[PDB]
């Protein structure tokens, strides 16, 4: 049974604009099993109105989803994305980088 | 230019939780178009692009009732596998599966695939001539024989050769505007500097479709595949992709350096 | 469109 | 109708090419089988064909056309044990459809016909019949006026049958005015036939 | 080896219930129930994979169920069973597509036992005429007065079953066709040799076996129980 630890990305839809509404993304893949835990995070607090893509895979067989939501930027807001999956000893928590 | 169509399939047993979960979806090209989840309320198979709404009732009912064959069999394949593999019922185990085809600009078959997973590794899969089987260990083997005697790959080979390019040049041209655009990247740099003597440089590639791109670094034309960092793809959520690559050099000399960005929508090799 | 037949593992 | 035969019973004579053919509805079909089913039996296959084109098997030829979604099968030198029920199946999802199938007759060449019309008294001896023979494979016998005298059709021969064959039908009543001389007055036979006196 | 089916023959009175059972090939996942009547193809009734039943064909009644308990054997129910019922059910399974059919079981359904008659045989010997004519001689057999229509002849000569010369009906026919009670008649010829039949050592024998009562089925009326069972009729070659 092979495991696979996650790929994680938080990223912006558009360009990150303080003000104008946007969508915040954590692209999580390259995992296996398929169990896995993401949630989107506004100042450590996991925001509730998030969707994600449907369960697919690559031509390895490791997984990918995509969480996001809806999210209007600003300087003193923090945003990040916290992963669990069990191949992680702790929830990795990745912080939102405009510039990445 | 080339194009495809797949389905991938996921089914994962629920050890002591009831039925397994199982998750459909199907692409044309890097467009998901329909997806089935065990978990949904509708158990339906469902509409993900605008340009599969307009097929009629008998379409979804046709899709819906083999959706649920590929989950009914699934189950069972689940529990084949378990005593294959003599797995006792306390795991958790994957069953995945992708088929399809690709054709070329012609819109003529290219190529076909059909091939299973269990636990991540490679189960069984149809070799690239549609007749015959790789299969991974002995207990594929007990497939690869049963499929044998039966005669699967013909069967197969007829769906992947015939149906399956006919509904994918079906979607081709239902979804004109969509599937067969091309959006060039949107191309820019950034500029930072960890210190004084290394600064770091980020090439950026944004709002692209398909998603297929390379970036490269030069230094007067070599490629500097050391000190990089390349991201992989990434979907921006409106169906166009990003990318970026950045490396670090010794600060005030980045001209000796340039990123080259080559896509197709892109007519010659734009570099900066 | 789905594959029509499904074959038993 | 999913699945659609050739109409009417073929009659095809010892020794010539058969030949049956099907549509069917749905295009996204993948397996086509021919079944063959004897009168009293269960349909047994007899061959399968899932690529366009030609499947040859011994005297049979199966074909398969997708795009026109056609399936035929060709039976040369038929032999007697060929006369049976032809059924063409086709998938729908994984169980498989039938048609309402072609019922094939494999005809004896009666080589010198000898249409003669006997009759036959019980050993026992309630009725008696008429025993109308040696007719060749272009007769065809036709049922009474009478509804109180019975009539069967032309002899279906067993499989196994040899050296020589033939073709028969009866006919019986019950009351004294009838005679083998009108018995089959309501069927059409050689103007040659044979009425012993 | 093969698909198993019981019971092969049976009649059963209009409004009662009958349960057919189906053994198949111990390797087929897959398992299905068909319906056929004369000049037609199997129509689909059900379809099982394992111990689940999958589809059902959309006219089916719910006077009709079937089942599958453990995914091996199946059993196929019919509850007041009416005349439209009586048809050949067929079983069959599969490991993927191709079917392989058992041999059925032929039903019929019938307002009362009391219908129910073995046929009377005769058998009636070569003209002479014929004889003179052609140097070959035609024993006819006469199987009459049956219902249900489901018999099987054969000819024996001098105790051995013979094929050669033979030539059966294919169906039998209706000898009251203006009335839902008809009972059948059943025709068949051997033919040999004229020097064959005048050898008086000859001996020709008729058989005919139907297919009738259960010994379970109540019997209600002075004439004999008409259960399956074997009618011959026979004669000797005449010298004459």
């Amino acid at each position: 049974m092979i495991q696979r630890t996650p790929k994680i990305q938080v990223y912006s839809r558009h360009p990150a604009e303080n003000g104008k509404s946007n969508f915040l993304n954590c692209y999580v893949s390259g995992f296996h099993p398929s169990d896995i835990e993401v949630d989107l995070l506004k100042n450590g607090e996991r925001i509730e109105k998030v969707e994600h893509s449907d369960l697919s895979f690559s031509k390895d067989w490791s997984f990918y989803l995509l969480y996001y939501t809806e999210f209007t930027p600003t300087e003193k807001d923090e945003y990040a994305c916290r992963v669990n999956h069990v191949t992680l000893s702790q929830p990795k928590i990745v912080k939102w980088d405009r510039d990445m | 230019g080339s194009h495809s169509m797949r389905y991938f399939f996921t089914s994962v047993s629920r050890p002591g939780r009831g039925e397994p979960r199982f998750i459909a979806v199907g692409y044309v090209d890097d467009t998901q178009f329909v997806r089935f989840d065990s978990d949904a309320a509708s158990q339906r198979m469902e509409p993900r692009a605008p340009w599969i709404e307009q097929e009629g009732p008998e379409y979804w009912d046709g899709e819906t009732r083999k959706v649920k064959a590929h989950s009914q069999t699934h189950r069972v394949d689940l529990g084949t596998l378990r005593g294959y593999y003599n797995q006792s019922e306390a795991g958790s185990h994957t069953v995945q599966r992708m088929y399809g085809c690709d054709v070329g600009s012609d819109w003529r078959f290219l190529r076909g695939y059909h091939q299973y997973a269990y636990d991540g590794k490679d189960y069984i899969a149809l070799k690239e001539d549609l007749r015959s089987w790789t299969a991974a260990d002995m207990a594929a083997q007990t497939t690869k024989h049963k499929w044998e005697a039966a005669h699967v790959a013909e069967q197969l080979r007829a769906y992947l050769e015939g149906t399956c390019v006919e509904w994918l040049r079906r979607y081709l041209e239902n979804g004109k505007e969509t599937l067969q655009r091309t959006d060039a990247p949107k191309t820019h740099m950034t500029h930072h500097a960890v210190s004084d003597h290394e600064a770091t440089l980020r090439c950026w590639a944004l709002s692209f479709y398909p998603a297929e791109i390379t970036l490269t670094w030069q230094r007067d034309g070599e490629d500097q595949t050391q000190d990089t960092e390349l991201v992989e793809t990434r979907p921006a959520g409106d169906g166009t992709f990003q990318k970026w690559a950045a490396v670090v050099v010794p600060s005030g000399q980045e001209q000796r350096y340039t990123c080259h960005v080559q896509h197709e929508g892109l007519p010659k090799p734009l570099t900066l | 469109y789905l594959q029509p037949r499904t074959f038993l593992l | 109708k999913e699945v659609e035969q050739n109409s009417g019973p073929l009659s095809v004579p010892e020794g010539a090419i058969a030949s049956l053919n099907c549509t069917y509805s749905d295009r996204g079909s993948q397996s086509f089988f021919w079944y063959r089913q004897y009168s009293g039996k269960s349909p047994e296959l007899i061959m399968f064909i899932y690529s366009n084109g030609d499947k040859e098997d011994g005297r049979f030829t199966a074909q398969l056309n997708k795009a026109s979604q056609y399936v035929s099968l060709l039976i040369r030198d038929s032999q007697p044990s060929d006369s049976a029920t032809y059924l063409c199946a086709v998938n729908r999802d994984d169980k498989i459809i039938f048609g309402k199938g072609t019922r094939l007759h494999i005809l004896p060449n009666i080589q010198n016909p000898d249409p003669a019309v006997y009759q036959l008294r019980d050993s026992k001896s309630d009725k008696s019949v008429c025993l109308f023979t040696d007719f060749d494979s272009q007769t065809n016998v036709s049922q009474s006026k009478d509804s109180d005298v019975y009539i069967t059709d032309k002899c279906v021969l067993d499989m196994r049958s040899m050296d020589f064959k033939s073709n028969s039908a009866v006919a019986w009543s019950n009351k004294s005015d009838f005679a083998c001389a009108n018995a089959f007055n309501n069927s059409i036979i050689p103007e040659d036939t044979f009425f012993p006196s | 080896t093969g698909v198993s089916q019981n019971p092969r023959h049976k009649i059963t009175k209009r409004g009662q219930n009958v349960t057919f059972r189906c053994d198949p090939i111990s390797e087929h996942n897959r398992l299905y129930w068909y319906r056929q009547t004369l000049g037609q193809g199997p129509e689909f009734l059900t379809y099982f994979q394992n111990e689940a039943q999958l589809e059902k064909s959309r006219l089916l009644s719910d006077r009709f169920s079937a089942e599958r308990p453990k995914g091996s054997f199946s059993t196929l129910e019919i509850q007041r069973t009416e005349q439209g019922d009586s048809a050949m059910y067929l079983c069959a399974s599969s490991p993927d597509i191709e079917q392989y059919f058992g041999p059925g079981t032929r039903l019929t359904v019938t307002e009362d036992l009391k219908n129910v008659f073995p046929p009377e045989v005769a058998v009636f010997e070569p003209s002479e005429a014929e004889i003179s004519h052609t140097q070959k001689a035609t024993l006819v057999c006469l199987a009459t007065g049956f219902y249900p229509d489901h018999v099987e002849l054969s000819w024996w000569v001098n105790g051995k079953e013979v094929h050669s010369g033979v030539c059966t009906d294919p169906q039998p026919l209706k000898e009251q066709p203006a009335l839902n009670d008809s009972r059948y008649a059943l025709s068949s010829r051997l033919r040999v040799s004229a020097t064959f039949w005048q050898n008086p050592r000859n001996h020709f024998r008729c058989q005919v076996q139907f297919y009738g009562l259960s010994e379970n089925d109540e019997w209600t009326q002075d004439r004999a129980k008409p259960v399956t069972q074997i009618v011959s009729a026979e004669a000797w070659g005449r010298a004459d």
